RNA sequence: UAUCAGCUUGUUGGUGGGGUAGUGGCUUACCAAGGCUUUGACGGGUAGCCGGCCUGAGAGGGUGACCGGCCACAUUGGGACUGAGAUACGGCCCAGACUCCUACGGGAGGCAGCAGUGGGGAAUAUUGCACAAUGGGCGGAAGCCUGAUGCAGCAACGCCGCGUGCGGGAUGACGGCCUUCGGGUUGUAAACCGCUUUCGCCUGUGACGAAGCGUGAGUGACGGUAAUGGGUAAAGAAGCACCGGCUAACUACGUGCCAGCAGCCGCGGUGAUACGUAGGGUGCGAGCGUUGUCCGGAUUUAUUGGGCGUAAAGGGCUCGUAGGUGGUUGAUCGCGUCGGAAGUGUAAUCUUGGGGCUUAACCCUGAGCGUGCUUUCGAUACGGGUUGACUUGAGGAAGGUAGGGGAGAAUGGAAUUCCUGGUGGAGCGGUGGAAUGCGCAGAUAUCAGGAGGAACACCAGUGGCGAAGGCGGUUCUCUGGGCCUUUCCUGACGCUGAGGAGCGAAAGCGUGGGGAGCGAACAGGCUUAGAUACCCUGGUAGUCCACGCUGUAAACGGUGGGUACUAGGUGUGGGGUCCAUUCCACGGGUUCCGUGCCGUAGCUAACGCUUUAAGUACCCCGCCUGGGGAGUACGGCCGCAAGGCUAAAACUCAAAGGAAUUACACACCGCCCGUCAAGUCAUGAAAGUUGGUAACACCCGAAGCCGGUGGCCUAACCGUUGUGGGGGAGCCGUCGAAGGUGGGACUGGUGAUUAGGACUAAGUCGUAACAAGGUAGCCGUACCGGAAGGUGCGGCUGGAUCA
RNA sequence: AAAAUGUUUU
């Protein structure tokens, strides 16, 4: 059964980006919506939208529309899940990870909401290292 | 393996085989020559490699090679035995230190003298 | 460490007393029956722990020398005494083992303090000086004591620094070595010229450490030391390893698979850059090598940071316990998590900033580090706890529905064999060819009738079902699971699952039954050098049934389960639903679940996989760590047995292996298997034999503390001044080291004999495998055989013919 | 239709 819906989101995004799909969809959760929002604010996806259920009439659907540049070029070089259900990863304000030498962003869930490493370091707050999207 | 599998049963290293058990944690050991003889090398190769069955002071008896052209040690000759394998000789894992105790340096050495216990000549 | 699974009876708790500095089964009496343990108790092995040290990018790995902190111990075992304080090192008591003295009655002793001796060992120092400094003990103090300490001796043991010369010098001298006899090289090297004097040697000066100590006088062990002036002579001062590749550096001579070298690859068989020497060179240098050990390289135990289709690796399959893990969301807690504050993390080390030794090593000093922990105050995104919702995961209801799913019972037909009868007569049968065999005592053949056992042609595969193993005549009875559906219900109830349990082809085993055909073993015939085989004729277990046992397979998709996502194309099985003509169905769609083939992205060493993943991801389980030895030995468990399960080590090799290219590549005159014979090495079994360790149950029981008793002995106290109180010797009791006795547990050596393993003649016997290896190979099992192997039964393709 | 084998050079 489903164990890590965040990892499911990440793998859905990775597979869709690899297959050059314009949009991907998944069941909605608050943390998924937050990660999608910070992905959009960091420019890794074109946009995102939460849709009220009208096909299954059961639950909200989170849909990410991706962006490909000139000559069909990926805007996401990769995404990786860090804090797995089997083994969870927490980083302090001083030991915050760097992704792609600082080019990519680690997504960290801090006590002040979802914050990209750069943000956390500015606020000197750590938390659970969710992802390494770059 | 999963993280839970590693937690339940961790990694275990290899055994790290020992090479010279008879020395018993010593760089070299004293022994007495219980037998002095020659052995044919394994194939390929062919000679009359000079070896000795030695009763080392650890109580273990092993076969030691005698390096260098020249040889004086015989029955009940006290020798110093160091590590060192002779590849084309099955069962020989030790060598006899020339120039120490009864065994003496190779006579006509002029190069690599220290490895054969040959004093410098004026 | 599970090849140690049960441990404990003052043991766990309670109440009263006692005891102690103090809590306490610490002790005692009584009461209760607890306590610990597969998250590993108990037992075995090893070990002082740490600050640190080495290594490493880090994470880690190894380690516990000096120095510093804690602990333990002081000849072995036990005991108390004194004291503020005791494992009481240089105390006492008892016992044991030792050494010494003795007049034989009895006494004395403990270097793991410093130095030193013997011994063991590959290996580690002087029977030194001083209390001048710092620290300690006693004294009011002067002071005394201090093998702490400060120093010196010894050792290249480590680290650091310095020297053995510097400039000039072509005529590129001789001499070695090489040569193409031209020369090249050693080589600016030398000769020769001019310089400098660190260290060493000779000689002079000469400290700091002492702002100490002492009333003063006086007072430095180190010590004529460091430092420093003068003098001498370029002098007193360079070795070791290496030069085939990795790896910096090559030639000649000698040797001739010899002598020898080697870390691996390998070198040496007459042109050796690999042996030995020489010249030349290279790396280092008061060192240089070798050996040992550790880390690295090794991502070669992969948390960082690996894998399991074929390379080593998915459990035979499922159920399920602990455990791990968890769809959406409200509220709340603030355990994880995160952020401050305080405390702590001694010093030294370490990193770093300053400073001192002529520099450095080293030393001092400031800071950091001390990766944590405790306390406290905050944050609430996530994990978790508590609590409430939601239905999409999951399960259920109702309806629809496919099927060799299973078990039981009855029963159908063909065919084989046998029996009876009719007919008929010379062969039949069998093969590459034959023969054994059967048959005029009428076989084979042919017809009729009957008996019996086993398997179910066609349907039938490109298919269905089952968790797997597997499942096919028909009928009935009993029963399991799957699939679909719009409504319906419950509301995360899910997933996986160590250990455990069950199921588990065939062979095999036990009891009974049955026995047609088939058919291990067996007998005979053929083939053959032989034929314990292939082939032929016979033929017993078995194959079958009932009930058990065994529990293994190439139990394979060589691919664990669950989930989500990521082109298609095209067959086929099952359930719906839609459409037109019907008002069937043919047809098309569409949806859900199977089952194949092709194929994109992607992945893979390649082959190949590719929505039924071997792709992208998350959760849980099993498993791998070079090839042999070996899935073997020992032990234990299971079994009636066969055996299965768990599962090593010594030793040995430098490969073993995967896929592919053109099991062989020395290229089929290839490769390669196993007995037997010989030698060598390691190991197992074994009547036994020889030790060791850890305890147990009893008997006896020293010292000693405690508890009694004390008629004997008693200066302080009190006396009615005849004594009493209190104490002490002695004595008894509990505990108690050692010893004795006995029966077990564990374990080492050894063992006639015996077993297999590894390696070596270039030995003997066959040819089992690799090609269709000449009978396709292999897996499990069974029996047989000199040996490979042969055969039966079931299975696999890691075989193929023919499509 | 069965039809075996191929020491040690340097
Ligand atoms: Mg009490
Ligand atoms: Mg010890
Ligand atoms: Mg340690
Ligand atoms: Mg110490
Ligand atoms: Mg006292
Ligand atoms: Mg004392
Ligand atoms: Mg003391
Ligand atoms: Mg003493
Ligand atoms: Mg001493
Ligand atoms: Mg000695
Ligand atoms: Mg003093
Ligand atoms: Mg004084
Ligand atoms: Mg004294
Ligand atoms: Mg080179
Ligand atoms: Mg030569
Ligand atoms: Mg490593
Ligand atoms: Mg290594
Ligand atoms: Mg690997
Ligand atoms: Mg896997
Ligand atoms: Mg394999
Ligand atoms: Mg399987
Ligand atoms: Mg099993
Ligand atoms: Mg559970
Ligand atoms: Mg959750
Ligand atoms: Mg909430
Ligand atoms: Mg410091
Ligand atoms: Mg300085
Ligand atoms: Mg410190
Ligand atoms: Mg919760
Ligand atoms: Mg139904
Ligand atoms: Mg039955
Ligand atoms: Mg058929
Ligand atoms: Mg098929
Ligand atoms: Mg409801
Ligand atoms: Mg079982
Ligand atoms: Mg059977
Ligand atoms: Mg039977
Ligand atoms: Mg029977
Ligand atoms: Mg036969
Ligand atoms: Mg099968
Ligand atoms: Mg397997
Ligand atoms: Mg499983
Ligand atoms: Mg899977
Ligand atoms: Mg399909
Ligand atoms: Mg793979
Ligand atoms: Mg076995
Ligand atoms: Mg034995
Ligand atoms: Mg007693
Ligand atoms: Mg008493
Ligand atoms: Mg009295
Ligand atoms: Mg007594
Ligand atoms: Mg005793
Ligand atoms: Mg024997
Ligand atoms: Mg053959
Ligand atoms: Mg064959
Ligand atoms: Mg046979």
């Amino acid at each position: 059964t489903m164990t890590d819906p965040i990892a499911d989101m990440l793998t859905r995004l990775r597979n869709a980006n690899q297959a050059y799909h314009d949009q991907t969809s998944m069941p909605h959760s608050k943390i998924k919506a937050g990660i999608a929002g910070i992905l959009k604010s960091e420019g890794y996806i074109a946009d995102y939208k939460v849709n009220e259920p009208k096909e299954g009439e059961v639950g909200k659907t989170l849909t990410l529309t991706l962006k490909y540049g000139e000559n069909r070029e990926r805007s996401i070089a990769g995404v990786r899940r860090i804090s797995k259900p089997g083994l969870r990863v927490y980083a302090k304000s001083t030991a915050l990870p760097k992704v792609l030498g600082g080019l990519g962003i680690a997504i960290i869930s801090t006590s002040q909401g979802l914050l990209t490493d750069k943000q956390a370091h500015e606020k000197s707050v750590g938390g659970e290292v969710l992802a390494y999207v770059w | 393996p999963t993280i839970q599998q590693l937690v339940r049963k961790g990694r275990t290293d290899k055994i790290s085989k020992n090479k010279t058990p008879a020395l018993k944690g010593s760089p070299q050991r004293r022994g007495v020559c219980t037998r002095v003889y020659t052995t044919t090398p394994k194939k390929p190769n062919s000679a009359l490699r000079k070896v000795a069955r030695v009763r080392l002071s650890s109580g273990i008896e092993v076969t030691a090679y005698i390096p260098g052209v020249g040889h004086n040690l015989q029955e009940h000759s006290m020798v110093l035995v160091r590590g060192g394998r002779v590849k084309d000789l099955p069962g020989v894992r030790y060598k006899i230190v020339r120039g120490s105790l009864d065994t003496q340096g190779v006579k006509g050495r002029k190069q690599a003298r220290s490895r054969y216990g040959a004093k410098k000549e004026k």
